[PDB]
């Protein structure tokens, strides 16, 4: 076909993506700067020097044995406890 | 702060004005609230044929003879 | 394809060919069909719906006031947060 | 029909009359206006047969029927044929492909002549049929006729009223 | 023995106007909300 | 720096209480498989999983103590909102195949315009339609708290 | 030496249409697009096939699309550069042949609007011209200079999608031209007939007919006038007005009208 940059179509996508997209990405950031205000309320990640020594700490408080708790390490930042006789 | 009576019906009754105007407006005063009608005009409307092979009908066909009916 | 060449077509109200126009006339009663159907979903929300904090609040009135009469000292700090 | 109202001879004049005037002013090239207001027109209708029932001899209510009745026939006629119009036209912009470059075409109609043939010869036999509705017949199956003649060469009569 | 062609879609090659273009974009407001509005639900379910 | 993910109080108070297994129902089998995935960039929010977990355990449906008692609410909360997920997928299905057979002899555009619209729309009702019987809009605010307590937070030293 | 792509499309051989190049040399050239294809026509291929009659921009019969734009190639100035110069005919037309478009719809279309004053009274015996202060004169300037050459007609995207549904820019602006008249006593008659979604309420407002006009006049300012009019003036009863009138019609000729 007949392409040419000033075409309607291609113009008009042009103007709808200068139009849209500055909104659009202010709405989606403002709806996620709304999650994140909730999700730091109700649970703020806490950054622990040491893991070995929180997770005495953890079991400690709780009174939980150690020998049936599971630790793994998901990521190089993250380390999760985990109930070894769980369903 | 100990008052004996609150004036809520001032208060109540601005928000129900504010709230039920911006709703009706939006669904009554507008004309782009008819821009549904005018989309199906102007590329949907009597654009349909009988002879021509659709998968809805394909598919319902296909099913039917398979079932033998 | 080939279009069928013997298509008798209507000659009044009362000797009628069935065409598209009248399958739209259908589409346009199933459609609002579905509007009357879809209607109860708003209707039932509204009818159902109920906001309420705990079950504390059924027990306060039945036994702090029952006949929803009951003044009750303001103190405005409780919920103005200041 | 089922129904317990009554009403004056005034009155089923006036309501025989209005329906007579609403359907014979309608656009009926559109075919919204005869999808949505056709089931109006139906419930009227039946009310109003039962209502004028007594007055088809009336000298005054006698000819309203008549002509309404008329002119619902030839509504439906002519719906019928340019719904068929409408079909081919569709078949045609479909074969384009898309954007019209033919990047997904469908088959085209094979017997476009025969189709033509056969849409002026039910065209003509609405003009036979009913001389006081010429105008609303140009209206709807003559204008179909026209746009087909561009994707098309046929002749019929009225042809070289159209421009062509 | 003779026909006529059908040209192509005019969309493809005809010039553009800065008031074509804003009347899209004012026609296309109601499908940006929609679809801003499934984007929000989706990243309340999908995302942390 | 580190972080550290453990079990949360209300899942510590979960597992010393349970009893036995508690088995999943049809519904609440289909209303997990429905359930979207989760991707967790943080953690403030239960998944499909945690779910399980909550709906696996059994409690002593006469003990008095308050603790095994907020247990119940909680479990009872979660369970509407799994078997709510069962109404989003038939809202899909009838979202795109009726009006999908209604537009069958149509051109592609108008599918285009209206199938994408319809089948979102239908999605919605279902999803209404699925929390309404699921008995959600009767929930108190403080039962619909306990719901939504997060199974596992971040740890806080100290 | 400019370069000239023209749209070719041979109606017997019924092949694809493509666009074919000449090279002209615009020192023995009019500068004015139709004296290039006329060039072309004379010298290099003569079998190319384009209407032309005025010369002066009057008649409005060489409506074509130069770089994507609508003209009239009379008035049109050739614009020398690398880039080669396309000539299409109108958009969305069903080709005749060549640039020759098939603009039998747009005049069935403009016959419906009846463009002839209508009066309830004959012209009584000894009575002269209508009187018609200049003021309401002044009204029909803008409008009365029509070529109905199409440009806007080919221009408007609601034309591409209802050709057959839709009046288009030119037509419903000389429907105004008549209601605006104040000799035509049918006002409320062609108001009530051109009240109808498809033929008048396509209009979207794009503005792509105002732009084009090669007279330079403003079909979307008179296209929204008539709507303003229409809305302001509704009655119930125009409905019945627009069927006394299709009476009125029964003993007419073939072809389109009011009805
Ligand atoms: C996000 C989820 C939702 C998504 C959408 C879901 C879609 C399904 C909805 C189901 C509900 C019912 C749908 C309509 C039922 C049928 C009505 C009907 O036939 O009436 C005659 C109907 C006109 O009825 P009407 O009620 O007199 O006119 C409505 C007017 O708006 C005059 O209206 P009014 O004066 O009464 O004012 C009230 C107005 C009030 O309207 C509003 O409130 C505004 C809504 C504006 C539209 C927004 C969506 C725009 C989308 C455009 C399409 C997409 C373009 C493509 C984009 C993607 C490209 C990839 O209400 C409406 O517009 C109608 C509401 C119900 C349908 C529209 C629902 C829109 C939901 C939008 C939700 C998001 C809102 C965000 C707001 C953001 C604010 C900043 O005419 C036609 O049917 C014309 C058809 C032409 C083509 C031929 C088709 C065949 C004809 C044979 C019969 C077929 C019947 C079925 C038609 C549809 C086929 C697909
Ligand atoms: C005055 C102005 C006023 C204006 C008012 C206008 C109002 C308009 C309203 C329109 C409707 C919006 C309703 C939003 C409700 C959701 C929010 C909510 O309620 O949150 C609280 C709450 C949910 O929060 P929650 O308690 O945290 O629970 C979590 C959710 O329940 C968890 O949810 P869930 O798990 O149950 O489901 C998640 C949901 C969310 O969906 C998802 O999650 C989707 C995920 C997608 C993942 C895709 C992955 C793909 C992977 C690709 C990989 C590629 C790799 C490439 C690699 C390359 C390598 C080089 O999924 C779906 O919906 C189903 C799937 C999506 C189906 C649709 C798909 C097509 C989209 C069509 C878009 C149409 C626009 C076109 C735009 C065109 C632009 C040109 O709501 C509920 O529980 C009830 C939900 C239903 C409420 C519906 C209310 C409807 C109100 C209608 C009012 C209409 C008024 C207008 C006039 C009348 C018109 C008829
Ligand atoms: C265990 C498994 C097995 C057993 C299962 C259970 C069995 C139970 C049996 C007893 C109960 C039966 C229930 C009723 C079902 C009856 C269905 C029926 O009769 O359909 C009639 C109907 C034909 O009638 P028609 O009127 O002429 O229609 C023509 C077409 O349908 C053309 O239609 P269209 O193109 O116009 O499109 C249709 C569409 C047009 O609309 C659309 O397409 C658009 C839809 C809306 C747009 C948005 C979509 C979103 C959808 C949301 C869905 C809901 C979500 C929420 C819920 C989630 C789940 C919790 O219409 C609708 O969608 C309208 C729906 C209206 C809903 C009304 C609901 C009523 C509620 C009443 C109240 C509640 C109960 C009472 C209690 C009240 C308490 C207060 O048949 C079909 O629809 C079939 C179409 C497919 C054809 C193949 C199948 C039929 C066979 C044809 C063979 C032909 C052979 C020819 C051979 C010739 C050569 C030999
Ligand atoms: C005859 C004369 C009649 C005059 C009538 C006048 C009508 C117009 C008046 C406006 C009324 C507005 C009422 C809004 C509702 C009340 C406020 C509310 O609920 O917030 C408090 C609530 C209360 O929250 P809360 O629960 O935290 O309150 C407790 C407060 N503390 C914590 C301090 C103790 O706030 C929120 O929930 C936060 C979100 C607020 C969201 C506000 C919505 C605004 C809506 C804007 C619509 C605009 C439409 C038009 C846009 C056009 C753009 C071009
Ligand atoms: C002559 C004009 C006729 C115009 C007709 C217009 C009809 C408009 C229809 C609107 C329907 C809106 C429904 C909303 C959903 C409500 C569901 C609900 O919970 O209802 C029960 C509840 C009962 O309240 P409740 O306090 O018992 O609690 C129910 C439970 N909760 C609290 C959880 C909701 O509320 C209502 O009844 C809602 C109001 C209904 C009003 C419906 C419209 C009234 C139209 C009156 C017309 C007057 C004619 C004038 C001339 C008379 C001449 C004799
Ligand atoms: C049919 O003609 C038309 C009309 O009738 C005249 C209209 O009225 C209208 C107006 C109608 C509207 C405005 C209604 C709304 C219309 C919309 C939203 C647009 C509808 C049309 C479409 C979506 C276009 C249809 C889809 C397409 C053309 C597909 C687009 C994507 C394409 C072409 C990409 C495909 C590319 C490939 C397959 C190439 C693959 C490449 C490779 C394999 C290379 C590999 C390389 C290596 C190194 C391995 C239009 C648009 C029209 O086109
Ligand atoms: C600077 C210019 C900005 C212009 C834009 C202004 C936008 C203003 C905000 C959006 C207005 C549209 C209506 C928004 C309604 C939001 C209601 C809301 O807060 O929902 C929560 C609210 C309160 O819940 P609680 O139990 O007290 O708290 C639990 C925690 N959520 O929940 C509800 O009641 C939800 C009810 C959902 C009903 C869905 C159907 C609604 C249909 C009608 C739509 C009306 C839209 C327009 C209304 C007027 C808006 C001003
Ligand atoms: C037309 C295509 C249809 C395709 C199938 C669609 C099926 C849809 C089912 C899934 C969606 C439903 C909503 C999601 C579930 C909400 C949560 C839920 O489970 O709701 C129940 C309540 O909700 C319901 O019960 C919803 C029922 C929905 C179906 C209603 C119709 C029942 C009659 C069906 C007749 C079938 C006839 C078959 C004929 C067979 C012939 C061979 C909650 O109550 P519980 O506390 O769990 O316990 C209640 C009882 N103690
Ligand atoms: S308005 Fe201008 S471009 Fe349109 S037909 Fe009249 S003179 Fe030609
Ligand atoms: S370009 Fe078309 S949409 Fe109206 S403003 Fe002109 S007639
Ligand atoms: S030849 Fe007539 S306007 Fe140019
Ligand atoms: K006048």
């Amino acid at each position: 076909m007949m392409l040419r940059y000033d075409s309607l179509l291609w113009q008009c996508t042009l103007a709808a993506g200068i139009w849209f997209i500055p909104q659009d990405v202010a709405a989606i950031s403002a709806f996620l700067l709304y999650g994140r205000s909730k999700s730091r309320t109700i649970n703020q990640p806490v950054y622990v020097d040491n893991i070995d020594t929180a997770a005495n700490e953890y079991f400690k408080r709780k009174g939980l044995d150690p020998t049936k708790m599971i630790m793994m390490r998901k990521s190089s930042k993250i380390t999760e406890i985990r109930y070894g006789e769980m369903y | 702060n100990k008052p004996v009576v609150v004036n809520t019906s001032g208060v109540v009754n601005t928000a129900v004005l504010g709230i039920s105007g911006a709703w009706l407006y939006f669904y009554c005063v507008p004309l782009r609230r008819k821009e549904w009608y005018d989309i199906m005009m102007d590329y949907v409307h009597h654009k349909r044929t009988q002879y021509a092979s659709n998968f809805p009908d394909k598919a319902v066909r296909t099913a039917l003879r398979f079932a033998k009916v | 394809a080939r279009v069928p060449e013997d298509i008798e077509f209507t000659k009044n109200r009362y000797t009628r060919r069935y065409n598209l126009a009248t399958e739209d006339r259908v589409k346009l009663l199933n459609w609002n069909a579905f509007c009357i159907a879809v209607t109860a979903l708003p209707i039932a929300y509204v009818y159902y719906s109920w906001y309420e904090s705990s079950e504390d609040t059924d027990m306060i009135y039945r036994t702090m006031d029952p006949m929803r009469e009951a003044k009750a000292d303001y103190y405005l700090p409780l919920l103005r947060g200041h | 029909m089922l129904t317990v109202d009554k009403f004056t001879r005034a009155e089923a004049l006036q309501r025989a009359s209005n329906l007579y005037y609403q359907v014979l002013g309608t656009n009926w090239e559109d075919g919204l206006n005869l999808v949505l207001d056709v089931p109006f027109w139906e419930s009227e209708l039946e009310k109003v047969d039962h209502m004028c029932e007594p007055y088809l001899c009336d000298d005054e209510i006698g000819p309203i029927i008549r002509n309404l009745h008329e002119t619902v026939n030839c509504m439906y006629a002519c719906e019928d044929v340019r719904d068929h119009i409408n079909e081919l036209l569709e078949l045609s912009s479909r074969a384009e492909g898309v954007m019209g470059s033919g990047a997904a075409a469908s088959e085209e109609v094979e017997n476009m002549p025969e189709q033509c043939g056969m849409v002026t010869k039910a065209y003509e036999d609405l003009l036979a049929r009913y001389p006081e509705h010429h105008p609303k017949i140009e209206q709807t199956v003559g204008h179909g006729l026209a746009v087909l003649r561009q994707l098309e060469k046929f002749n019929f009569k009225s042809s070289h009223r159209y421009f062509f | 023995s003779y026909k006529s062609a059908h040209q192509e879609t005019p969309l493809t090659y005809y010039r553009a106007t800065q008031h074509a273009t804003s009347s899209i974009n004012h026609r296309l407001a109601y499908i940006n909300a929609v679809f801003v509005i499934w984007v929000c639900d989706s990243l309340n379910d999908v995302d942390q | 720096a580190n972080l550290l993910l453990v079990p949360s109080d209300i899942t510590i108070i979960e597992e010393k209480n349970k009893i036995a297994k508690r088995r999943i129902r049809l519904l609440e089998k289909t209303g997990l498989a429905l359930m979207f995935p989760v991707f967790h960039w943080r953690y403030s929010k239960l998944d499909k999983h945690d779910m399980y977990n909550i709906l696996r355990r059994k409690f002593d449906p006469s003990a008095s103590d308050p603790a095994i008692d907020i247990c119940r609410r909680r479990q009872e909360s979660v369970r509407r909102r799994v078997i709510a997920q069962n109404g989003l997928l038939p809202g899909l299905l009838l979202g795109v195949s009726l009006p999908w057979w209604s537009l069958r002899r149509y051109n592609y555009q108008s599918k285009l315009i209206v199938l994408p619209f319809c089948a979102y729309f239908g999605a919605i009702c279902g999803r209404i339609a699925g929390h309404g019987l699921s008995w959600r809009w009767v929930e108190t605010d403080r039962q619909r708290m306990l719901g939504n307590l997060p199974a596992k937070v971040y740890y806080r030293p100290k | 030496m400019q370069t000239f792509r023209v749209y070719r499309y041979d109606p017997l051989l019924q092949d694809k249409p493509h666009m074919q190049e000449f090279n002209i040399d615009l020192a023995q050239c009019g500068p004015m697009i139709l004296d290039a294809l006329i060039k072309i026509k004379a010298t290099q291929d003569s079998t190319l096939a384009f209407r032309r009659s005025c010369r002066e921009g009057i008649c409005g019969s060489c409506a074509m699309n130069i770089n994507g734009k609508n003209g009239l190639a009379c008035l049109q100035y050739i614009e020398p550069g690398a880039a080669p110069i396309d000539i299409q005919p109108l958009p969305h037309t069903y080709v005749l042949k060549d640039l020759v478009p098939d603009l039998s719809n747009f005049y069935n279309q403009y016959k419906s609007i009846e463009p002839f004053l209508k009066r309830r009274r004959a012209k009584q015996p000894g009575e002269k011209e209508y009187y018609q202060s200049i003021e309401d004169r002044e009204k029909l300037d803008g409008m009365y200079e029509c070529n109905l050459c199409a440009c806007c007609m080919t221009s408007c995207p609601s034309y591409w999608w209802n050709p057959e549904y839709y009046l288009g820019p030119a037509v419903l602006l000389q429907a105004y031209r008549w209601i605006a008249d104040s000799r035509d006593e049918f006002t409320t008659e062609r108001m009530a007939w051109i009240n109808d979604s498809m033929r008048l309420y396509r209009c979207h407002g794009i503005m792509n007919c105002t732009s084009c006009c090669p007279k330079g006049l403003d079909p979307a300012k008179a296209i929204a006038k008539m709507k303003a009019a229409i809305a302001a003036a509704y009655e119930p009863g125009w409905t019945k007005i627009v069927a006394q009138e299709s009476i009125a019609n029964k003993k007419r000729e073939s072809g389109m009208m009011y009805a």
